[PDB]
């Protein structure tokens, strides 16, 4: 889903 | 003067300026909806190279460093290097999408190919596919694209032409093309492909494509780089780039720098604390800075959103343009880009890398510990100091690409939200920009943060964007979203705005979506927002009700719960709330209460009842929003009580009753709008707003600084010269009080009037000559004599106007016109009343003719007379009215109020002034008998004079002025006999009576009558601070007389 | 001479310059100011403009546009 490896 | 003239006396209609303002916003374009979600599925690699072959065309040296995936096994023998080549790329394509498909062939042939592009398309037709030709080790691409297969046999050629690769490749699909001349290549494709389209009016627009260099110029052979340039730089840019720069640099400014600690950097590439994680982690954000800065909307998105895989390639393209421009190619693309390097934004790479290279030596030496960059932090300094001065008619920031990305790590996060809060303090501009951006969905994923400190960011972010993008289909709401927001709102801890916030997000949520309105009972809203019922903060009440009609709104679970916890009853004590704000809040929640009754009867019908009886009271309340308000609630109560009004009606034409006199009364209030709504609803019951400027609020800019003060202010000066005209016009008309006063033998005014003068008034400034017929108010200018405009009052055929007054005795005052039925219409636009004829406003003053007397310094509005009652309205609250019972027996007269205390005088009754201070019981009434007028008192009145003593007429023509504490000490005149009226001005020695006959009579203070002044009378008015009579004479002229 | 003098003129005007309406005149006179020290074809009058602008106003020369201006300042004939 993401384009980048979100950090939540 | 404008020093104490500017006085704090706000105007009675001045919240009409906020209140009328019962609007909506619009809507954005919306762009950041990705319907097109075509992903990529699988990849093609077509190793055409044969090692150990060198081609005619070719013709090398000794330093032709051959190196593919960096790796240059000629040494092995051919079948290692192909095995080895095929591994690399591999792994090279999966750092970039490991989830797909990967197929290779190394020196295919014919059916090989055939048979691998139908398997292709077997497995995805929609899903786009990725196709790059390798190119080396074959003869040059023809002028017919042809591409020559090898049968293990170099003399064995098979020349595949481009029509066969585009009837094998119909679906969407990437093509790169690693030869020499690539262009040749692509160019004869799209010319292909417009004759299959041809051919196909007796596949293009679904196709991407990448070329190594033109037609006309072959890849260059450079001892130190690899021979797939192209390739690396499209597939490995870090590597590439940080070699190239240590080979390319003039003079290096960096001595120990040197390959060999190039190839030892430590690092994973995708750990942002590690240096080369951090190098890509720069690399991204500049590469979409510029992508973002130099292209329009459109093509960003189809290239940088849509796919993942075409995003990264583009990436790495631009670098790709960058390095091959210095080696004389220019690489070839499908839709084609501006020329991109020469942009500034090149420099900051170039400065970063430096940064990390120098300390590059001591920590892989000796594992000192590595320092991070502050290119993230400038950036951000960059972005704030565009903020501070934060224009909207100018270019965007170029960083907001760039403060997108610093949102998705966990270290400047706080500071990057709070610049993007006040990004978005700040109009619809901004919001559409930073939409159209993206950030949305990783504020979605930032919802489900364990972070409770982000909470009061996020919702002030939220607050706005619901706010603009009110049409947001809750994608909250799915993942949890709307749980959070309640957990939000449950803290009393949190503030006030922010909580007030929460509400108007729940509000909207509850609003816009359906599961929403499941959501909010599945969570148990209807308690919180009773609970919450208890605070001083008005929005947040009104927050609280339009919740909960909102809740009640198509549930009638929602609606019985509310009579569970008894919540109409609850929301019933909120109209003890002096704001018509939160008022109209109640009366709108009501009456969806009502409205979402379903008609079960049941007891409730009981409820229903009293909730129609607990609005039916307001029509008391003078408030122009809570009365459309209830004419609307009233709207949603008749909805349902047509039901039963089919028999009712024929009254109008308990409860029912009831209601069709608070909808006549509503029909009969003065104001257009209300009685116009009020005539609808009744006539549609006999045949058979608020919540958007609430809305509207929060999408306007906060923190705004009031125009008074800024110093320099265009405001501040027109204040201040208008109010030194108005002192120095009062100081004028003190002089001529000062100096001596003689009768008033000179003209100034003399003018014809269109009909009767009824009643005069003036300003206490210059004053524009304002005269009352029946049923319309005409001025005239005062200083030249000058006509003006009128205004058509409106009023009924058995209606005059009966006084007038205004509402500022400094500043741009509202005219009221107060006539017989008890009606008040109201403007302030006789200013430049010939460019502006636009009256306001009109409504209920009354419920001896009517008189109105305005306390200025208290705010009150004293009402008389057509009842026996003295009527006591308030304006700056919540507007009602206090009825005092005096003991006159009739219409009683024009009031009057001396405001040092709280006394009043009334009557025209059974001979008697009847004087009273309010200050004492409101059920006694107690009131000084002013007996020696037996006959019918007329024009009873106070002196504003320290002296303060008891004016009185007779109708028999007796004058006579009582001590207010004895009513057996008085002086009496006796001056009107032959004359019409009397006006005293308590600031000069002057008192008129006017004449029956064609002339004007005054006398000073000891009886001096004179009647030979010639500038019957209807009117008699002194100026409020000239020494000046008027007389509106009735042979309809109007003249005003000065002193000599 | 009356570029020359005015310009010195507008340069000390703006000394006092500071509200919003204060702000957007200075800004207004900087833009106009900009433009005169680098566009005119007369040398002296570009030095005098350039050397006029006092640190005072270093809050309205950090912006982007002005940085530009300022940077193609750096190449000249003198």
């Amino acid at each position: 889903e993401s384009q980048f490896e979100m950090d939540i | 003067e404008a020093d104490l003239t500017d006085w704090n006396l706000p105007l009675a209609f001045m919240k009409k300026r906020h209140c009328e303002k019962i609007e909506g916003s619009k809507s954005l374009a919306q762009s950041w909806r990705m319907k097109d979600r075509m992903k990529t599925v699988s990849v093609a690699l077509v190793l055409c190279l044969n090692v150990g072959v060198d081609p005619p065309d070719v013709v090398k040296t000794t330093p032709c460093a051959r190196l593919e995936c960096w790796i240059d096994p000629l040494s092995m023998g051919p079948q290692k290097a192909l095995e080895t080549i095929g591994a690399n790329l591999q792994k090279q394509y999966e750092n970039w999408q490991p989830r797909a498909r990967y197929k290779q062939s190394l020196d295919p042939t014919v059916d090989e190919v055939k048979k691998l592009c139908t398997s292709l398309r077997r497995n995805a037709k929609e899903e786009r596919v990725l196709f790059h030709y390798n190119g080396h080790g074959v003869p040059r691409p023809t002028v017919n694209g042809e591409v020559w297969v090898f049968n293990k046999n170099y003399t064995q050629y098979i020349p595949l032409s481009i029509y066969d690769l585009q009837t094998w490749m119909g679906s969407p699909s990437i093509f790169v093309y690693d030869c020499s001349n690539a262009g040749l290549i692509v160019k004869s494709f799209k010319q292909f492909a417009l004759q299959r389209e041809q051919e196909l009016e007796v596949s293009m627009k679904n196709c991407i494509q990448l070329a190594a260099c033109e037609a006309t110029e072959l890849l260059p052979m450079i001892p130190d780089l690899p021979a797939d340039l192209f390739t690396s730089c499209l597939t490995t840019p870090i590597k590439i780039a940080l070699r190239w720069f240590c080979m390319q640099k003039c003079v290096s400014l960096v001595p120990g720098v040197t390959l060999d600690l190039i190839e030892k950097i430590p690092g994973r590439l995708n750990d942002r604390r590690t240096p080369l994680g951090e190098l890509n982690w720069i690399f991204t954000a500049i590469t979409d800075t510029i992508a973002w800065n130099v292209l329009p909307r459109d093509l960003f998105q189809k290239l940088f959103r849509q796919d993942l895989l075409v995003a990264s390639l583009f990436r790495n393209f631009l670098l790709a343009e960058r390095i091959m421009r210095s080696y004389n190619c220019t690489p070839v693309s499908s839709p084609r880009l501006p020329p991109t390097y020469m942009h500034a934004m090149w420099q900051a790479w170039d400065l970063a890398v430096d940064i990390c290279l120098s300390q590059l030596p001591t920590i892989i030496e000796e594992g000192t510990a590595f320092r991070h960059s502050p290119f993230f932090a400038e950036q951000l300094t960059a972005f704030q100091v565009w903020l501070t001065m934060g224009v909207e008619n100018r270019n965007p920031p170029e960083q907001l690409p760039i403060v997108l990305q610093v949102l998705l790590s966990q270290v400047h996060r706080l500071r990057a939200l709070d610049l993007l809060g006040r990004f978005l303090d700040l109009g619809p501009w901004a919001v559409s920009l930073a939409l159209s951006v993206g950030i949305f969905p990783y504020v979605l994923k930032l919802l489900q943060s364990s972070a409770r400190e982000l909470r009061p960011l996020l919702v002030f972010i939220w607050a706005k964007i619901l706010a603009v993008d009110s049409s947001c289909q809750a994608d909250l709401v799915k993942d949890n979203g709307h749980k959070y927001f309640l957990s939000v709102l449950a803290d009393p801890y949190m503030p006030a705005e922010h909580r007030t916030m929460t509400a108007f997000i729940l509000a909207v949520i509850v609003n816009s979506y359906h599961t929403g309105q499941e959501a909010c009972l599945q969570g148990n809203l209807i308690a919180i927002c009773l609970e919450q019922l208890n605070d001083p903060h008005p929005l947040l009440r009104q927050w609280v009700a339009i919740c909960l009609g909102r809740i009640w709104q198509n549930f009638d679970s929602a609606r019985w719960c509310g009579v569970r916890d008894s919540a109409h009853e609850k929301l019933y004590s909120l109209l003890s709330d002096p704001i018509p704000e939160v008022r109209c809040a109640a009366v709108f929640a009501l009456g969806t209460f009502v409205g979402n009754s379903a008609e079960r009867t049941d007891h409730s019908t009981t409820i229903d009842h009293n909730v129609a009886m607990m609005l039916a009271q307001l029509v008391s309340d003078g408030s122009p929003m809570v009365r459309k308000e209830l004419v609307v609630a009233l709207s949603h109560l008749v909805v349902q009580y047509e039901s039963n009004f089919c028999t009712v009606a024929l009254q109008f034409i308990s409860v029912y009753t009831q209601i069709w006199r608070v909808l006549l009364h509503l029909a009969a209030d003065p104001y257009p709008e209300v009685s116009d709504v009020a005539m609808k609803v009744l006539n549609s019951i006999a045949y058979k707003g608020f919540c958007d400027w609430s809305a509207r609020y929060f999408a306007q800019p906060v923190m705004k600084i009031p125009e008074e003060h800024d110093l320099e202010s265009q405001i501040r000066k027109e204040r201040e010269w208008r109010f030194l005209r108005n002192s120095r016009v009062r100081r004028q008309a003190q002089q001529v009080i000062q100096k001596g006063i003689t009768r008033l033998d000179d003209q100034i005014f003399l003018n014809r009037n269109p009909g009767v003068p009824s009643v005069v008034k003036f300003h206490p400034f210059t004053p524009c000559i304002a005269v009352a017929d029946k049923d319309s108010i005409c001025f005239w200018d005062w200083e030249k004599g000058e006509k003006l405009d009128y205004f058509h009052n409106g009023n009924p055929r058995y209606t005059r106007v009966t006084a007038m007054e205004y509402l500022n005795g400094q500043d741009c005052s509202l005219l009221l016109t107060a006539t017989d039925d008890g009606a008040i219409r109201v403007w302030k636009n006789f200013a430049d009343l010939e460019k502006n004829p636009e009256m306001v406003t009109a409504w209920q003053g009354l419920s001896a003719g009517m008189v109105v007397d305005w306390e200025q310094e208290t705010g009150l509005l004293m009402s008389s007379g057509d009842v026996r009652i003295v009527r006591i309205w308030d304006t700056d609250r919540e507007m009602k009215v206090q009825d005092i019972p005096t003991g006159a027996d009739s219409c009683v007269t024009s009031l009057s109020c001396d405001s040092h205390r709280s006394l009043i005088v009334a009557g025209l009754g059974d001979g008697s002034i009847r004087v009273y201070d309010r200050r004492m019981a409101l059920s006694e009434c107690r009131v000084m008998t002013y007996r020696e007028h037996t006959a019918w008192v007329v024009k009873a009145s106070l002196q504003k004079r320290p002296d303060g003593h008891i004016v009185s007429v007779s109708v028999n023509g007796d004058v006579r002025i009582f001590d207010p504490r004895m009513p057996e000490s008085v002086n009496v005149l006796q001056i009107v006999k032959g004359l019409t009226a009397l006006d005293i001005h308590p600031q000069a020695d002057l008192i008129a009576c006017g004449s029956v006959n064609q002339f004007t009579a005054i006398y000073n203070s000891s009886g001096e009558l004179i009647n030979n002044i010639k500038y019957a009378i209807s009117c008699l008015a002194f100026h409020p601070h000239w020494p000046h009579l008027a007389v509106g004479s009735n042979d309809y002229y109007i003249s005003v007389y000065s002193v000599e | 001479e009356i570029r020359m003098e005015a310009a010195r003129t507008c340069s000390r005007l703006l000394t006092p310059s500071v509200s919003q309406t204060a702000v957007q005149v200075v800004a207004d006179v900087l833009s106009k100011l900009l433009v005169v020290g680098i566009t005119d074809p007369d040398p002296d009058i570009r030095y005098c403009v350039l050397a006029s602008l006092d640190e005072r106003f270093d809050a309205h020369l950090a912006q982007a546009e002005n940085l530009q201006a300022l940077f193609v300042a750096l190449n000249d004939q003198v």
